[PDB]
């Protein structure tokens, strides 16, 4: 059932194909459904009410066929605009959409064709292994107050470090990786730890 | 049920994923058939505190399909052939 | 006026002149009982999918 | 009377001056988006013919008409759960808000489900669902009101104390100060500017959230 | 009269669809943006231009609602503006200096680097402007010396 979306609009072609060919086989209320005996057994007069019957339910059932094949045909194109946007965000560029090119941060794509369709295989990234620390908002030294350029303030219990945010790699805490702003008494949570300088 | 009467399907107290869905909350499965209210996930409390984060240490390349229908079948219908022959 | 369903208590008090009882969409839910003057409601039969 | 679009607002431009913020506002907005119908289903040799024979007869001579329109009543029925599965059920883990609501000044406590209500909703949400008021029937939706509340507060949950770490895997919690000014550097703005402004940030947004629910209640 | 009465009744069950069809897929393509709004507006921060309410999207925040969803979304307005007089470079030592991050302001004696949507006066550098090039160049770029820490 991988491949179920595809599947289901050729079943319901199919199916509305092949109720539009069962649908010659109702007679609509006249003696019967072939226009040939009709033709052969009746007077041009009467014969003339019999295919009159025969022709407005054909026509009825053939304008109810037209009518779900348009809404189905605006379905379709509005999967069709939604594959070739993916086409466009995924495989040709990346994305910052959250769950528009899969579940996770999305690194690429690639398309596949498929029959009627296309199948994006998405390379995503997934963090993992998450790892608590005690995390402050700034550094206070020298009367000053650090904040990350980049990364974030952890602490593994005894010794403060910066870290990117979506992997932990811990460095020291320096100028280069910092800036100042203000002094430490409005941060609300602020810690104090020396900041190096090279 | 809210849905309406089931009947051969042994109700249980115990909350599940939906595998079949009956309506209003009740899904069926097989295991006998039973029908239970379903569960949406698994509960995760998530150990927040004002001064700790967490850090992710490692990293798993995922890879998932989408697929997207494009396009149907071209089919044309000859209206008078059709209605008369 | 005949119909199908099910003939139960009503607590719409119609006024004497007054015998049937209609909804919105124009369908026959209370009536007046000739014998006794006692309005009755008038359940569709049950139906359902199956 | 012929209509305006609009006030003018000539914009002093020039080649060498330049306009900047030394202020800024919180503000919360609502946008309403349907999802789903009410599932109708009609039977259509009820709807037609009633309990009739000779006219189940006749329109047995008219062939798969009614079959047509009840299979189209059921894919419609079954595409409005489709959409509220693809609406509300984007997270598979049930998040919990924390039982002490520290989060730096922010309240939100008129977005977090009450617990006094049997419902389990938000005072916003309970507002929103009082605002809204022969062969035919009307299939309950698969998920019930109540667990559609409870999904929404999964993800109020896990907005609230991981940011969007739980919409990219794992739910990674941090301080909501710190997930703010991780924000404030998502639209260009220092994080120095949050953490200084932290308490008049609170502010704003905790009358913003009043201001939504004032506006809601006196808005018909 | 019951064949009159069966395609009149079939003529307007078949309008019935229809119309229940066209509002299906009407409802569809609204549901479809309702969940890329909770996929990018609440699950994250989005780029994109009033996608997630009015101003620069902070985050948002989804309610239950009878057949639908609200958002709130919390957005940045900024507020209160101020003139200031702007240069696109600073001439320094026979170098272009153009900032990293920020726009050069001045208040009308003295020349700072802020950043682009708060004002917040600093210090101009050699740690928050860049080097390119000589003065000859940069069309509009005035003379003001650069500190070195
Ligand atoms: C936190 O991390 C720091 C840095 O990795 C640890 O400090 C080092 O610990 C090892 C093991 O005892 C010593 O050999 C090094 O000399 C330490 N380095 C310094 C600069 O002191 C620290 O032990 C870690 N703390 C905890 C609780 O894990
Ligand atoms: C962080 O450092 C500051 C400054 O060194 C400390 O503030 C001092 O605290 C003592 C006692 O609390 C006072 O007598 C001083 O007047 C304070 N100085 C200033 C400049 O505020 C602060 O207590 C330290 N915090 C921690 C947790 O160690
Ligand atoms: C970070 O620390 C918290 C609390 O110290 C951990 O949360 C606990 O995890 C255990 C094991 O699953 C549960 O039995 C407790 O109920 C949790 N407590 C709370 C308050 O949620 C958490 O597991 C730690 N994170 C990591 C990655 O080790
Ligand atoms: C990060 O995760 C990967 C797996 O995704 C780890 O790689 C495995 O390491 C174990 C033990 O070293 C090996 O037995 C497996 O064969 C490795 N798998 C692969 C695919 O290489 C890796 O060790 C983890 N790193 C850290 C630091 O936790
Ligand atoms: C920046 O300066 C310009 C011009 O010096 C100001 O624009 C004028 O504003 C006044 C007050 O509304 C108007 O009467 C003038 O017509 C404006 N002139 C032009 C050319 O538009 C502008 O208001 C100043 N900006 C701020 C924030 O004070
Ligand atoms: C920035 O705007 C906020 C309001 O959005 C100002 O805060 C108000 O300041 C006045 C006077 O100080 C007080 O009476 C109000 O009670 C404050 N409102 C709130 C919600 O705190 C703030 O002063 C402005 N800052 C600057 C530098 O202009
Ligand atoms: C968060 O907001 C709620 C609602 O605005 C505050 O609850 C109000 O508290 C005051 C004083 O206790 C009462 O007079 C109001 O009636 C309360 N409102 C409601 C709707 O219950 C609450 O105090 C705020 N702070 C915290 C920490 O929850
Ligand atoms: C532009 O900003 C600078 C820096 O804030 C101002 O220079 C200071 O002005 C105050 C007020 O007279 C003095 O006390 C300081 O000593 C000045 N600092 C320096 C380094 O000179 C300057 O006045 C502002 N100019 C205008 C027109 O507002
Ligand atoms: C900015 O500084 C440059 C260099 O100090 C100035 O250029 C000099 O201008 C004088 C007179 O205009 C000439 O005699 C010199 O030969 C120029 N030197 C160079 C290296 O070009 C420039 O005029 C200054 N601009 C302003 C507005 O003060
Ligand atoms: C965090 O909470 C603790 C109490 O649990 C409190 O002592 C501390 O001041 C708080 N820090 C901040 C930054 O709110
Ligand atoms: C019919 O008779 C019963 C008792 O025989 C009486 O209660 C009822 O009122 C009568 N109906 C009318 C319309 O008077
Ligand atoms: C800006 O315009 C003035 C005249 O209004 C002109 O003197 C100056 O050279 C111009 N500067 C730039 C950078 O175009």
């Amino acid at each position: 059932s991988a491949l179920g979306k595809l599947q289901d609009v050729v079943n319901q072609n199919a199916q509305a194909l092949n109720t539009l060919v069962k649908q010659l086989s109702s007679n609509f209320g006249a003696i019967s459904s072939v226009l040939n005996d009709i033709l052969s057994r009746l007077d041009p007069p009467e014969a003339e009410v019999q295919i009159d019957r025969l022709i407005t339910g054909r026509l009825q059932s053939l304008q109810t066929y037209v009518t779900q094949q348009l809404i189905r045909a605006a379905e379709i194109r509005a999967s069709a605009n939604l594959a070739a946007t993916k086409m466009s965000e995924c495989v040709l560029g990346q994305s910052k959409r959250v769950d528009f090119c899969g579940k996770g941060y999305h690194l690429m794509s690639f398309p596949q064709s498929a029959p009627h369709g296309v199948v994006f295989l998405h390379v995503t990234y997934v963090p993992a292994q998450e790892k608590n620390f005690t995390t402050a908002p700034a550094i206070c030294h020298d009367g000053k107050a650090h904040f990350p350029r980049e990364g974030v303030f952890v602490s593994n219990g005894t010794h403060w470090f910066v870290t990117q945010r979506n992997f932990y790699e811990p460095q020291i805490i320096t100028t280069d990786n910092t800036f100042v702003s203000g002094n430490c008494d409005v941060v609300i949570g602020i810690v104090n730890n020396t900041v190096y300088d090279p | 049920t809210r849905a309406g009467c089931l009947i051969g399907a042994e109700h249980v107290n115990n909350s599940y994923e939906c595998d079949i869905p009956i309506g209003a909350g009740i899904c069926a499965s097989y295991q006998s058939i039973i029908a239970y209210t379903m569960s949406l996930g698994a509960e995760n409390s998530v150990a927040y505190s004002n001064n700790s984060i967490a850090i992710p240490t490692n990293f798993t390349i995922s890879v998932t399909t989408e697929i997207l229908p494009v396009s149907m079948t071209k089919t044309s219908v000859d209206c008078t052939m059709y209605i008369c022959g | 006026l005949t119909g199908t369903g099910v003939l139960t208590e009503s607590n719409k008090k119609f006024l004497p002149f007054q015998q049937f009882g209609r909804d919105i969409a124009d369908t026959t839910d209370a009536v007046r009982d000739p014998q006794t003057l006692e309005i009755l409601d008038i359940t569709p039969c049950s139906f359902g999918g199956v | 009377y012929t209509m305006s679009l609009g006030a003018e607002n000539s914009v002093a431009y020039s080649n060498n001056s330049i306009a900047i913020p030394t202020n800024f506002t919180i503000s919360v907005t609502t946008e309403i988006l349907p999802v789903s119908m009410t599932k109708t289903s009609v039977d259509c040799t009820m709807y037609i013919c009633g309990d009739s024979t000779e006219c189940s007869n006749l329109l047995l001579q008219y062939g798969s008409f009614c079959t047509q329109l009840n299979r189209a009543l059921t894919g419609i029925a079954v595409e409005q759960d489709k959409n509220t599965q693809e609406v509300f059920a984007q997270v598979k883990q049930i998040y919990k808000t924390p039982p002490i609501k520290d989060f730096g000044g922010f309240n939100f406590s008129q977005i977090l489900p009450d617990p006094s209500k049997p419902s389990k909703r938000s005072p916003i949400e309970d507002l929103l669902f009082n605002k809204v008021t022969n062969g035919l029937t009307v299939l309950p939706p698969l998920l019930t009101d109540e667990m559609i509340a409870q999904y929404t507060s999964a993800l109020l949950a896990g907005t609230i104390t991981s940011g969007w770490t739980f919409g990219a895997g794992p739910a990674l919690q941090i301080p909501f100060p710190m997930q703010m000014a991780y924000r404030f550097n998502g639209i260009g703005v220092t994080q120095n500017v949050l953490y200084e402004n932290q308490k008049l940030i609170a502010n704003q947004f905790n009358s913003a959230i009043g201001k939504i629910q004032d506006s809601l209640s006196s808005t018909p």
